[PDB]
């Protein structure tokens, strides 16, 4: 029986969640035109 | 060997994992996307839009030249585009 | 008792205090020639017309240099890539004016260093070692080839090879930046990562091993006396060191295989320095660093400067000033 | 700031008639300038003769005046030296010399207007940088 | 068996990512430094502090984005969010350069955090604290370059900006203004960094090419076991090789590994010292004896005079756009330029 | 200058012949394990 | 005993599966040659010089006489298509044999057939395979001769009237000429074989090489290595690999210098001007401009006291001034009409410069092989605008890198072959450590 929510769980998501969001913002940017 | 957390290779080959994360990962991607496509990123951070670095017949940088009036100076420059 | 076979036996002997070997039969004279000429020229050579414009540059101590400013000066741009041995000059005076010593030294040295690398292979074979130390040395060796031979070949002149001096070196690297934007070149970036990382991992490895030394000594003696040359037991505790470093980061970012670890140590700087030597070698043919000059403009078309455009202002000031008397026409094409 | 019609308005001819280009014509001009001209004329200078540039004020003082769409279209058909005294079609690209300058072969009349328009707009956007050379990079 | 000991119990549990007491300082500060950099390089301009675009949002790429220094007119303001400059407005804070102090200062306390963590884990695991000692060099470099240097200058504006190309500009600034390549403290740093990379490569290569045959495979990595007593490569054969190849070799494994600590750590400390000098413009810029001769003797020329001409070019061609608060206007006729170029 | 040129040609030739002939004199066999 | 990351070393003694790898890989080479040609063709725009368009393969085909006419103008693109399609089609056949021999065919060949099977240690068999391939190679070099002499000729940049395809009717056979090149110094004004400047010498050199390779091939089929060679070498697959890596490395370095200096078999019409060419063309350009304004370019003293336009080389020849003093060994068809016996002829410069020469100089000066990695053209301080990096820079840099790594591969595999043959490639035997039976040095 393994736990689901751990300090490890938090470290991981503390980085992965904003990364994916930032990757989404940056992908939109490739379609900005001047 | 191990400190009793569930191994990563067990988690990411597991079906429950991908059931949650095929939603959470695209949703985040689309959220960040909308952050930019709506223009909200510009307004939160104060980043000039391509049409608002300069005024039409201006080629001076709107450079902050005062420490304690600096916030007021930026606002002055920004009005000179409106 | 055969004379040739006795001589062969001595050349390749593993009992000589310094290994000679067949690679050493070429390395010894070429390096002695290059060393003797370098020392004489550093101390006493007269000024050399490096750029072919009859504007001689003083490199030696007796002509008003110190250790920092002194240099054996590259050969005249009038010579280009022509071979300029002593016997092609009408006199030593001429040969000195035109930079002959630079050619003598770098050709002898590049040959002797090449053989140094082979000598590293050769003795490894006579000792029954594995052979690839020389492969590690090919990284510094390729770097010297790049700045003394390759870059001259592509630019057409040994006058644009690297001076053999401390300030001369800096002159070469400032002018390289103006003509190639080397900093914006990814192979120089890998070189910096190779050299920064190598220093990092040098310190890491030294500090982790030093940290896990096994108490063999008292506080009044150097711990170094806890290891005796040729003892069979390891002298530190890799598991305690793996257990410290795995916790500083996390376990699977730490090596407990000492073979993998030392291979990592070998490969990271060697490969980074391969790339930066390849950077110089390919900027020799003018495939230069990224150019983002005026890449950002606004809705009207105004240029919006970035840090790359600021780099470009610095590059311009180097460009317009270097070899200030040497250009008659508006493009420095080589 | 933006590419307003005011900036896309350039002289059509020496009689001070004007013409207002589209943003489309201007970007087409810029594209066509890079295709056929910028190897020598990048940034409004002239690499093979730096004493003559594409600054409006220089073109205005060319004989046939060239600070207008007509002058520049004609120039691209029948280039002359700066005083108008000789034709230089054989050492300068032009429709007249498109046998020896093959990039000029597929240029239509509308393309020539766009190129001319680009050349006349750009110094309004870039000012001193246009034709000023490396001092202004 | 009170609360402090219970919290100690928990902070020091063996888990995938160890926390410790030092983690309380480290992990907030590291994550915020790193988030500030990622945030600023993705979304934040340098238009009002530098007249520069500097985010992905503005059209920059990974090499040209930066979190740029505050405007020169901020002096050494801490630029707190709630301070009198930004007055709590987040947007203006970003625009005045507040993210630079944010990253620099959280970064500094994170570096402390990290070194306390090397101390904390070293003590729990039972080993000597040399990894922590070695990391003092990275800290010396960071504080001398990002903090001491701009504090001796007019403002944070002349600190390095956190960005790839921005750091390149800092390299070239130091050449043209400080003649930093001429500085023997940089030269000792160069020797320590290049000496470190040499020692790293040559030590790895040597171990791998004096391996003992301890398995039968062509892959020699399998034939190691981290709890074996025996050395996995021959120090005797390694010593003979280098003695015969190079004249001298290491003979003491302990000295060897200490020297690998010593060389790059010392080099970095030396370069930090010279940067402290440059905080004051205390440069190794010139050799007086050279200048006296050259001023009197126009046929006298060295690589030293040639390099100052390049510096003088760097200063005059970059200063107007790199120091915009100064309103430098250099007419074309005053720019130093050689013939034609 | 020609005396010099010829002297150097001879010195260099001599050393290069030692090198070629030395490595042709059974060099694979000069190791400490399997000699052939 | 090899790990996955050294997994192809598992093939050393599986001659069948190893044949499949070699032939599958041969198919990728041919695939790339085909696909890439068609890609360049689909992008080709004939109004634009080849070198403004990123072409490296079409220039090789045009150099052979296909597709082009006078001046290097492209007249017919169909020859390029054919070369692409045929290479593309042929790679399926090699692909097919490749994966059949790697997956399904017998994994060893020596039980199935004593002719095709081989042992690496079998010196007779090895030189026989070598012999066959030497003959193939000799045939190939003769195909180049055949093209030049019997099937349309080659592009000749030196031909009078701007260059043209020319049939080669008198290939040079004089071995003092052909082997004279092998003995020229590689230094400036000499250029070893990179200085070959005319197609007669190119074709004659290939007659010689074809005959030598065919003779060499027959020689190696009929003989086995002499005892002195038997004792000089390591006789193993990895040793032979190491020999060829060294030879590829040497050849890569030569190809680098060829495409960088040689404008005969890499005509500047297709490949762009060389570095020396471009730089010579700048001085020419401004000599012309200035002389047209009234300047006396022969008597004009520059800042240094040397001529602003014209000076002497170190052996006296009249040459262009400025930094291009270094490129005075340059020779090209647009420039040679001005050369007299003492170098550039001041009376030809004043009277006989032609518009096409003025055009060509201007073109080459503005297409110098300088550019950034993202293909912004010109010097490193230039602004964005021109999308150009010379094909010569691309072909020189790529092949320098490949030659360098193949030299590393040579040292890797050579040292390892030596160690494996002596029996200590896996490490030092603890019980028989050679240094422990040697006396100490001191
Ligand atoms: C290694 C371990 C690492 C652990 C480190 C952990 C991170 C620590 C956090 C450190 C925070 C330090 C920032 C201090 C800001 C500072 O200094 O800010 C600077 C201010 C002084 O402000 C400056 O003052 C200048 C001089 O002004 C004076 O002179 C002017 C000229 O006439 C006018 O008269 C003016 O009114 C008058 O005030 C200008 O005004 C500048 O624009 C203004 O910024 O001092 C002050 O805040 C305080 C000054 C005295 C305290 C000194 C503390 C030491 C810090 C400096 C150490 C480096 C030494 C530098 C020399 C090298
Ligand atoms: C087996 C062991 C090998 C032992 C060999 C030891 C003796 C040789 C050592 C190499 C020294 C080479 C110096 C190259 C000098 C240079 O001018 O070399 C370039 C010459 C080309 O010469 C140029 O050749 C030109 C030929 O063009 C002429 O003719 C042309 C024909 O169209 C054009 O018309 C052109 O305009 C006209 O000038 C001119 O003659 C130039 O003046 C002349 O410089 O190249 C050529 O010889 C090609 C030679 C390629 C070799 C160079 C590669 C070296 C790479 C080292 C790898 C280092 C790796 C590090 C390891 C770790
Ligand atoms: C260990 C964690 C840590 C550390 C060391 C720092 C350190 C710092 N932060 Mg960061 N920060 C952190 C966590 C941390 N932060 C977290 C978790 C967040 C997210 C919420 C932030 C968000 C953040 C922002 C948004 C900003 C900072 C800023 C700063 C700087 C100024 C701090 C200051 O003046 O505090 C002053 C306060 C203290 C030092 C606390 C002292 C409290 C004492 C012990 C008790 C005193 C009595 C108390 C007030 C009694 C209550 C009275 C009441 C009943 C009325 C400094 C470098 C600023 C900065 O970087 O400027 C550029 C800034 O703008 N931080
Ligand atoms: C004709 C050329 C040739 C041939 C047939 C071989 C064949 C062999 N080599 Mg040698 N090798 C070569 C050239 C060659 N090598 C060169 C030029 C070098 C120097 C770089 C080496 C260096 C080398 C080493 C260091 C080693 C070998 C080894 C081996 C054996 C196993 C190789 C293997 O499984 O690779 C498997 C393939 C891989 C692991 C993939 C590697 C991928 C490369 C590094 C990256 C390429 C990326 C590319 C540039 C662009 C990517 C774009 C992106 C979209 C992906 C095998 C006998 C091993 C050995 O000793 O065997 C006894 C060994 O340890 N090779
Ligand atoms: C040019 C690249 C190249 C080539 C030609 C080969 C070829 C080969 N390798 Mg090597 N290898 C390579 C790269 C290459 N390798 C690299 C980069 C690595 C590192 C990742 C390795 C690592 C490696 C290992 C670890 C091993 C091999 C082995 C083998 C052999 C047997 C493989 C097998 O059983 O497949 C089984 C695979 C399949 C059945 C899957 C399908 C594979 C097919 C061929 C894909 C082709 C698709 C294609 C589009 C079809 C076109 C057909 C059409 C023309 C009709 C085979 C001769 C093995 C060996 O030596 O055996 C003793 C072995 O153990 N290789
Ligand atoms: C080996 C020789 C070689 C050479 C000299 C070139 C050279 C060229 N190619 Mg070609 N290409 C090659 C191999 C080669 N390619 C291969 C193997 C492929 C298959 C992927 C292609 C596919 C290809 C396409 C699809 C295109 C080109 C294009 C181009 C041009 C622009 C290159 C560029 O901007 O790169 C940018 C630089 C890089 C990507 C840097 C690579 C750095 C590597 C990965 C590191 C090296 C590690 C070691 C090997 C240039 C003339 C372009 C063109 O203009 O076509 C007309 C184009 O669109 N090439
Ligand atoms: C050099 C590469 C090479 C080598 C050494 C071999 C060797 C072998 N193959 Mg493989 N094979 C190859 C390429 C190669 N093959 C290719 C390219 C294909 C696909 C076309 C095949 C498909 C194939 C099959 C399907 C089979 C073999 C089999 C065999 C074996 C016996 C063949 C026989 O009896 O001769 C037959 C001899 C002839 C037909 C004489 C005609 C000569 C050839 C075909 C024409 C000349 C080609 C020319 C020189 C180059 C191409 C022209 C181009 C440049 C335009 C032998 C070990 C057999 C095997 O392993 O079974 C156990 C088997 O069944 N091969
Ligand atoms: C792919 C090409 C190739 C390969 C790998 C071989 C391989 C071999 N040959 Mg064959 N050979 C070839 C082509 C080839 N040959 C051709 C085309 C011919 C016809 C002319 C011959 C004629 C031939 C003869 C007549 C003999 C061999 C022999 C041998 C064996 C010994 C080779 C040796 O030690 O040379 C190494 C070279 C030397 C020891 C001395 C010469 C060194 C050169 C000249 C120095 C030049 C270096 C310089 C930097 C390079 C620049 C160019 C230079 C001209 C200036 C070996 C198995 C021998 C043997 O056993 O045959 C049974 C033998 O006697 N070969
Ligand atoms: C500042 C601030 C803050 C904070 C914030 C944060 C903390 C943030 C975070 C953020 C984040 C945290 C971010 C992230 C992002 C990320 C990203 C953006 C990533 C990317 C990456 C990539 C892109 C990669 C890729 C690649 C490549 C390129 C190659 C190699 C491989 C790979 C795949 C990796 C607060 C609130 C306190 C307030 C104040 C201000
Ligand atoms: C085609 C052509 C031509 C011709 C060419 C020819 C005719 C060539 C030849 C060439 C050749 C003829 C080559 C050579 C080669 C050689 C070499 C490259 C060698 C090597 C060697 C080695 C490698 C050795 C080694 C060793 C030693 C030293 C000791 C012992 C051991 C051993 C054996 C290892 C010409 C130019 C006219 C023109 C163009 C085209
Ligand atoms: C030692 C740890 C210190 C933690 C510092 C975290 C600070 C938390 C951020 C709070 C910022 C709110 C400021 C915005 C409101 C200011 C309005 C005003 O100036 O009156
Ligand atoms: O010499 Mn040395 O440096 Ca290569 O560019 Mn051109 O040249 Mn000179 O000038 Mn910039
Ligand atoms: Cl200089
Ligand atoms: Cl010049
Ligand atoms: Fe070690």
């Amino acid at each position: 029986s393994y736990p689901i929510f751990t300090v490890r769980w938090v470290a991981v998501h503390t980085l992965a969640v904003p990364t994916i969001f930032f990757l989404g913002a940056i992908a939109a940017m490739q379609f900005i035109q001047r | 060997g191990t400190t009793g957390e569930r191994p990563f290779s067990d988690i990411i080959t597991s079906v429950r994992y991908w059931v949650i994360h095929s939603i959470t990962i695209p949703a985040l991607f689309i959220a960040g996307w909308l952050f930019v496509s709506t223009g909200l990123a510009y307004d939160v951070f104060g980043t000039p839009r391509p049409d608002s670095y300069y005024a039409q017949e201006q080629r001076s940088i709107p450079l902050v030249t005062d420490r304690f009036e600096a916030k007021q100076q930026v606002e002055t420059f920004l009005e000179q585009l409106k | 008792a055969n004379l040739w076979e006795r001589f062969c036996n001595w050349v390749t002997s593993t009992d000589n205090r310094l290994y000679v070997g067949w690679f050493g039969v070429i390395m010894i004279p070429t390096l002695l020639a290059a060393t003797i000429c370098f020392v004489i020229a550093f101390i006493a050579a007269p000024p050399v017309d490096i750029d072919g414009i009859r504007e001689p540059v003083s490199g030696s101590l007796l002509y008003g240099n110190n250790i920092i400013t002194g240099a054996v000066v590259p050969s005249s741009n009038a010579i280009g890539l022509h071979f300029y041995p002593i016997w092609e000059a009408a006199s030593l005076d001429e040969w000195l004016y035109n930079g002959g010593p630079y050619q003598l030294i770098i050709f002898h040295f590049l040959l002797g260093a090449s053989c140094y690398m082979g000598r590293q292979w050769e003795l490894s074979y006579r000792l029954g070692m594995r052979p690839w130390i020389c492969v590690a040395y090919s990284a510094p060796l390729a770097s010297a080839f790049a700045v003394f031979l390759i870059y001259p070949i592509g630019q057409g002149s040994f006058s644009d090879g690297m001076p053999l001096g401390i300030s001369g070196t800096f002159n070469f690297m400032i002018v390289f930046q103006a003509e190639h934007n080397i900093l914006m070149h990814p192979f120089h970036q890998l070189g910096v990562a190779g050299v920064f990382g190598g220093a990092l991992f040098c310190a890491m490895h030294g500090s982790l091993v030093t940290s896990s030394l096994i108490r063999e000594t008292t506080e009044t003696e150097s711990a170094n006396y806890g290891y005796k040359f040729g003892q069979e037991e390891e002298t530190y505790n890799i598991v305690a060191a793996h257990g410290y470093f795995g916790r500083l980061i996390f376990q699977y970012a730490s090596f407990n295989n000492s073979r993998s670890l030392h291979f990592f140590l070998a490969a990271w700087p060697v490969v980074g320095v391969w790339f930066t030597a390849l950077g110089i070698s390919t900027m020799a043919f003018n495939l230069n660093g990224f150019n983002f000059n005026h890449s950002v403009i606004d809705a009207k078309g105004n240029v919006i400067n970035t840090w790359a455009d600021i780099i470009n202002r610095a590059n311009l000031g180097m460009e317009v000033m270097h070899e200030r008397n040497a250009h008659n026409f508006p493009l420095d094409l080589a | 700031a933006e590419l307003t019609p005011e900036v896309l308005t350039v002289p059509l001819n020496s009689e001070g008639k004007t013409i207002t280009l589209t943003e489309k014509q201007y970007l087409e001009g810029k594209r066509l300038f890079q295709y056929a001209c910028a190897s020598c004329h990048v940034g409004g200078i002239t690499k093979t003769n730096p004493s003559l540039d594409l600054r409006t004020e220089t073109l205005a003082l060319a004989t046939p005046p060239r600070d207008n769409i007509e002058g520049l279209v004609d120039y691209m058909k029948n280039p002359t030296t700066y005083d108008g005294e000789q034709e230089i079609a054989e050492v300068h690209p032009s429709l007249r010399s498109a046998d020896i300058f093959p990039k000029m072969r597929n240029l239509t009349e509308k393309d020539l207007v766009a190129i001319a328009g680009h050349i006349l707009v750009e110094p309004k956007i870039l000012g001193d940088k246009w034709g000023g050379g490396k001092v202004y990079y | 068996r009170g609360w402090f000991d219970i919290l100690d119990d928990w902070l020091k549990r063996d888990r995938f990512v160890f926390v410790g007491w030092s983690g309380i300082l480290l992990f907030p500060c590291a994550y915020l430094a790193l988030g500030g950099w990622l945030t600023g390089t993705t979304f934040v301009t340098s238009w009002y502090t530098h007249g520069l675009a500097s985010s992905y949002l503005e059209g920059c790429n990974f090499l040209t984005v930066a979190v740029s220094t505050p405007a020169n007119s901020m002096g050494h303001s801490l630029l707190l969010l709630w301070g009198p400059e930004a007055q709590g407005d987040f947007t203006r804070w970003c625009q005045l350069g507040g993210l630079w102090t944010f990253i620099a200062l959280h970064g500094a306390f994170g570096l402390i955090g990290f070194m306390l963590r090397q101390f904390e884990i070293a003590r729990l695991v039972g080993v000597r604290p040399y990894n922590a000692i070695a990391f003092s060099a990275p800290i010396a470099v960071f504080v001398s370059v990002f903090l001491i240097y701009p504090l001796g200058q007019s403002s944070w504006f002349f600190a390095p900006s956190f960005g790839v190309a921005a750091i390149f500009r800092f390299l070239l600034f130091f050449q043209g203004f400080h003649n930093w390549t001429l500085n023997p403290f940089h030269m000792m740093g160069v020797a320590g960094v290049l000496g470190g990379a040499l020692l790293c490569a040559i030590h790895g290569a040597t171990v791998e090419n004096t391996l003992f045959q301890d398995g039968e495979g062509a892959s020699t990595f399998r034939a190691f076991n981290p709890t074996q007593a025996e050395e996995t490569y021959s120090m005797v054969t390694a010593n003979r090789f280098w003695s015969q190849i190079f004249g001298i070799a290491f003979s003491n494994k302990r000295w060897l590994h200490f020297f690998m600590l010593f060389v790059p750590v010392t080099g970095l400390w030396m370069s930090a010292i010279g940067v402290v000098g440059l905080a004051l413009n205390l440069r190794s810029y010139d050799f007086i004896s050279q200048e006296i001769r050259a001023a009197e003797d126009p046929e006298f020329e060295t690589f030293y005079t040639k390099n100052l001409l390049l510096n003088e070019g760097i200063r005059a061609w970059m200063a107007p756009q790199d120091q915009p608060h100064e309103n430098f206007v250099f007419p074309e006729e005053v720019l130093p330029r050689g013939n034609a170029l | 200058m020609e005396t010099l040129k010829i002297t150097v040609y001879i010195v260099v030739t001599f050393f290069v012949l030692l090198f070629v002939f030395g490595f042709l004199s059974g060099d694979p066999a000069r190791n400490p394990k399997r000699k052939d | 005993g090899f790990a996955w990351w050294a997994g192809n070393a598992r093939l050393i003694n599986l001659s069948g599966k190893l044949l499949g790898a070699h032939v599958a890989h041969a198919g990728l080479i041919v695939f790339w040659a085909g696909a890439m040609t068609l890609f360049e063709l689909a992008h080709f725009i004939p109004e634009k010089p080849m070198y403004e368009q990123g072409l490296i393969l079409i220039p090789h085909i045009a150099t052979l006489g296909w597709g082009v006419g006078p001046g290097g103008e492209v007249v017919d693109t169909f020859p390029f298509f054919v070369v692409g399609v045929v290479h593309l089609i042929s790679s399926a056949v090699l692909g097919f044999g490749g994966v059949y021999h790697a997956i399904r065919g017998p994994e060893t060949l020596e039980e199935y057939s004593s002719f095709f099977g081989y042992d690496w240690k079998d010196k007779n068999k090895m030189t026989t395979i070598l012999g066959f391939h030497l003959i193939v190679l000799g045939i190939g070099a003769l195909l180049l001769v055949a093209k030049a002499m019997f099937f349309g000729g080659l592009y000749d940049t030196w031909a009078p009237g701007g260059g043209d395809v020319r049939v080669i009717t008198n290939p040079t056979l004089d071995p003092r000429v052909i082997f004279g090149y092998l003995l020229k110094s590689p230094f400036g004004g000499e250029g070893w074989i990179v200085s070959v400047n005319n197609l007669e010498d190119v074709v004659g050199g290939h007659i010689w090489i074809g005959l030598i390779c065919i003779a060499g091939g027959i020689w190696h089929i009929l003989t086995t290595p002499f005892g002195w060679a038997r004792r000089a070498f390591i006789w193993s697959g990895e040793a032979y690999l190491s020999y060829s890596l060294g030879a590829l490395s040497m050849m890569g370095f030569i190809a680098t210098c060829f495409v960088w200096f040689n404008n005969t078999v890499y005509p500047s019409e297709f490949y762009g001007p060389t570095g020396p060419e471009a730089s010579q063309a700048q001085a020419m350009t401004f000599l012309i401009r200035d002389q047209k304004l009234g300047a006396n370019v022969g008597s004009a003293q520059g800042p240094t006291g040397l001529g602003k336009y014209l000076m002497r080389s170190p052996t006296g020849e009249i040459i262009f001034g400025g930094e291009t003093m270094r490129f005075w060994d340059f020779r090209g068809p647009w420039l040679e009409p001005l050369r007299g016996p003492n170098g550039l002829d001041l009376n030809k410069i004043k009277n006989d410069i032609q518009p096409w020469q003025e055009r060509r100089a201007a073109e080459y000066m503005t297409h110098a092989p300088l550019g950034s990695l993202n293909s912004v053209g010109g010097v490193a301080t230039e602004i964005n605008s021109v999308n150009f990096v010379s094909p010569r820079s691309w072909l020189a840099t790529s092949h320098f890198v490949l030659a360098f790594f193949f030299l590393v591969g040579h040292l890797w595999h050579a040292g390892r072959a030596r160690a494996a043959a002596a029996g200590f490639e896996k490490g030092i035997d603890r019980e028989s450590e050679p240094v422990l039976s040697m006396p100490s040095l001191d």
